[PDB]
């Protein structure tokens, strides 16, 4: 058949920039399809034809290419315009589409806020416990999380979750819970997650003492 | 007599046929009211002119291959009924073309441009040339304005009261030359268009319902007019071409009897031939025919 | 205004079989062909196949046929896809777009909401919802953040929303991760530091798959 292929996979670019995103065929194609798709949302089409806006889409987006390479471009960045974009081709059957484009939007840096939940009585009455530390709006992806117990680092049971670029914000949050039983939780006092960013010359360290709560 | 009765035998078989088709096709349009609309319009105002060529024209030059000692300008004005019958007979399958080539390559207009009483115009407009180039030579343009039986009275043969130079340069032009060259250029057109559009096609499979109808409708119009075009051709050609090659060659061996009885019956065939081919390339004209022949018998 | 209105998700078992709808209106439905995509995993389009409505013909993908069984209601202008012996492979989002012809090519004008179909033999258990009230300590200037644990529930979705959707901006709801059959889902709301524990704050989570609405108030902690 037909590979689609997309460059760049990922990408974040300042509003107001130029933003060119290419689509290559592994063959040569006579027409090249566009769509914008956003989380949560079913995608849309955005130029067919190869060059035609669809109805609704902005003037600032332009569509060019032929044969094997295509592309689209955006001739100034909007905060709207941060989504995924996929290529489709309709040259030799069957359809393919490409691996899609996800365009993020440049921000400036932002230190995250960290705040730790020592478990709750209902969990430990259920014989669980489980710390949750909480990091969020914080700007670029990149953070990293430690666990120490009692003056030593943990890394048993963690479970991290990330969410997506926020939409007003446009900053992300990191949740990072550490699940233990209850006699382990009791066995120990000191309980305290880390947060290493760029933002930051060092780790914001939330804690807690058992003893207290 | 064998020469003569073979002629008129064959001229009549082809009036007759021609009465036959043309009032089949017309009694096709009156019944059925899915055929009524301006196309079959003009598919029946040609049939009727064609039901006029066989009633009215085949007798009357069947009258002038006589030779019987007449009045010159009698035997003109019958050339020129059957003149007028076949120029109406012609203008009314140019009208066809001209309303297959609007509808397929002008869908927008099309409503607008031959719907309502512009197909009577158009009609008229036809009819209207067909009079006046039939009834040129009665201006004065003939032979009469030379000894067969003298005194004014002719051996009434087309030749001997119809002068070559109108033949030629004004009915073949105007009335064979360019409407074969209009439908022609429709004929070219439409297939252009059609195997545009199957080219475009080709590449996808499963189009939409929009390309398939457009494509049904393309090849069916330019197949369709290529018969109209063939036939129209095959049929008229050969006798004006005889008649160019009179006018052009000087002393050279006139046309043989039975060439020109074969050319006259194949310009009369072609007002039986057309447009019964054409009706019956479409379903719903032989589905008619077919349920009119049953409720007969 | 065309539209093409779907079915709804679809939560089945291994070998089962699953019908989707797409309820076609606002244009001659018969006149464009309808085609139907599988999003699997997220950023994962793959074409399935069409069908026409005008005459039945279907075209399919190789890699799909046998899987899906594109039908058509002429008479209640809607299209339909069958997926048969389903695994959990088959649990992607599906979705039906409107084939238009512009006169010159073929795209993809119109695409309908999707259908979440989930297909897993994994027993459907309640949610266990701990409150998540902040440290003793003290108050931290600016803000409080509050807290919400979804632990040990199937399957996804599930929705929270705090004060029954009062609170909207500052809510951080992170995506669920399984442990052997069993999602867990926190959520984590900032509001200022003069509401709470002034105001009351409390966490809402439902799961329309075991049918429970359980709402728990996040109150100051006491003794342990
Ligand atoms: C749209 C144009 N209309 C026409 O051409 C119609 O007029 C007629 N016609 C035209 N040109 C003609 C010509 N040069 N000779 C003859 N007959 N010669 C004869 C010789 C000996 C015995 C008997 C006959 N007849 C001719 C014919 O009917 C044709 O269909």
């Amino acid at each position: 058949d037909i590979v689609m292929t997309q460059s760049p996979a990922i990408m974040s670019a300042s509003p107001g920039e130029k933003v060119t995103i290419t689509c290559s065929a592994s063959s040569s194609v006579t027409y090249m399809h566009w769509f914008q798709q956003k989380p949560g949302t079913s995608p849309k089409l955005w130029i067919y034809s190869t060059s035609n806006l669809a109805s609704g889409v902005p003037a600032r987006f332009s569509g060019s290419g032929s044969g094997t390479s295509y592309s689209l471009t955006i001739s100034r960045m909007e905060a709207e315009d941060a989504a995924t974009y996929y290529c489709q081709q309709r040259s030799t059957y069957p359809l393919t589409f490409g691996a899609g484009t996800k365009l993020e939007l440049r921000r400036a840096d932002a230190a995250p806020t960290v705040s730790i939940f020592p478990p709750s009585s209902e969990q430990l009455t259920s014989g669980g416990a489980s710390v949750v530390c909480f990091l969020n709006n914080f700007y670029p992806k990149d953070i990293n999380v430690k666990w120490k117990i009692d003056g030593s680092e943990r890394q048993n049971g963690v479970l991290n979750s990330w969410t997506d670029q926020d939409s007003k914000d446009s900053t992300y949050s990191m949740s990072s819970t550490l699940t233990l039983t209850k006699d382990e939780y009791e066995r120990h006092n000191s309980y305290t997650c880390e947060a290493t960013h760029k933002t930051s010359t060092s780790p914001i360290v939330k804690s807690f003492n058992r003893n207290e709560c | 007599i064998m020469g003569s009765s073979v002629y008129i035998t064959v001229e009549l078989a082809i009036a007759v046929l021609a009465i036959l088709g043309n009032v089949l096709v017309c009694w096709a349009v009156w019944l059925n009211s899915n055929l009524q609309n301006v196309t079959n319009y003009f598919v029946v105002s040609l049939a009727a002119a064609d039901i006029a060529v066989g009633v009215l024209a085949i007798p009357f030059a069947i009258t002038i291959s006589t030779g019987f000692c007449a009045a010159c300008h009698g035997c003109l004005a019958i050339a020129c009924f059957v003149l007028v019958l076949t120029q109406s007979s012609i203008f009314s399958l140019l009208a066809i073309a001209i309303d297959r080539y609007i509808a397929i390559r002008i869908p927008l207009r099309y409503n607008g441009l031959v719907t309502g009483t512009r197909a009577k115009g158009i009609i008229a407009i036809c009819w209207v040339l067909s009079f006046a180039i039939g009834l040129t030579p009665m201006l004065g343009w003939n032979n009469c304005g030379s000894q067969g039986c003298g005194e004014g009275q002719v051996a009434c043969l087309f030749e001997d009261v119809v002068p070559m130079n109108y033949m030629v340069y004004f009915n073949f032009f105007l009335c064979v030359l360019v409407p074969l060259l209009l439908m022609l250029g429709v004929y070219l057109a439409i297939f252009l268009a059609a195997r545009r559009q199957a080219k475009q096609m080709e590449s996808q499979p499963l189009p939409g319902e929009r390309a398939r109808s457009t494509l049904q409708k393309e090849v069916h119009a330019a197949k369709s007019l290529a018969i109209i075009v063939g036939l129209f051709a095959l049929c008229w050609l050969p006798l004006h071409i005889i008649n160019c090659f009179t006018f052009f060659c000087p002393d050279c061996s006139h046309a043989p009897l039975w060439l020109m009885y074969a050319a006259i019956v194949l310009s009369h065939t072609n007002s039986v031939v057309n447009p019964f081919i054409y009706a019956y390339r479409i379903r719903e004209f032989r589905q008619t025919f077919r349920k009119i022949i049953r409720s007969h018998v | 205004e065309v539209q093409l209105q779907q079915s709804g998700p679809e939560l089945v078992k291994p070998g089962a079989s699953v019908k989707i709808s797409c309820k076609t209106s606002g244009y001659t439905f018969t006149e464009f062909t309808m085609h139907w995509v599988k999003q699997s995993h997220g950023k994962s389009l793959e074409w399935i196949g069409g069908i026409d409505p005008h005459n039945g013909d279907t075209s399919y993908n190789q890699k799909f046929k046998g899987k899906a069984t594109l039908t058509v209601d002429k008479s209640s202008s809607t299209a339909y896809m069958d997926l048969r012996s389903l695994t959990s492979e088959d649990s992607a989002v599906y979705y039906c777009t409107r084939d238009y012809y512009d006169y010159h090519y073929w795209y993809f004008d119109v695409w309908g909401a999707g259908t979440t179909v989930t297909v897993s033999s994994a027993k459907t258990t309640a949610p266990s919802v701990y409150p998540l009230a902040p440290v003793c300590g003290d108050t931290t200037g600016s803000s409080v953040t509050l807290g919400c644990l979804v632990k040990g529930y199937f399957p996804e979705p599930v929705t929270l929303t705090w004060n029954s959707g009062s609170l909207s901006s500052g809510v951080h709801t992170f995506p669920a991760v399984l442990q052997s059959d069993l999602y867990t889902l926190s959520s984590s709301v900032t509001v200022t530091s003069s509401t709470w524990p002034s105001q009351s704050i409390t966490c809402n989570v439902a799961h329309p798959a075991s049918s429970t609405k359980v709402d728990k108030k996040i109150e100051p902690r006491g003794p342990t």
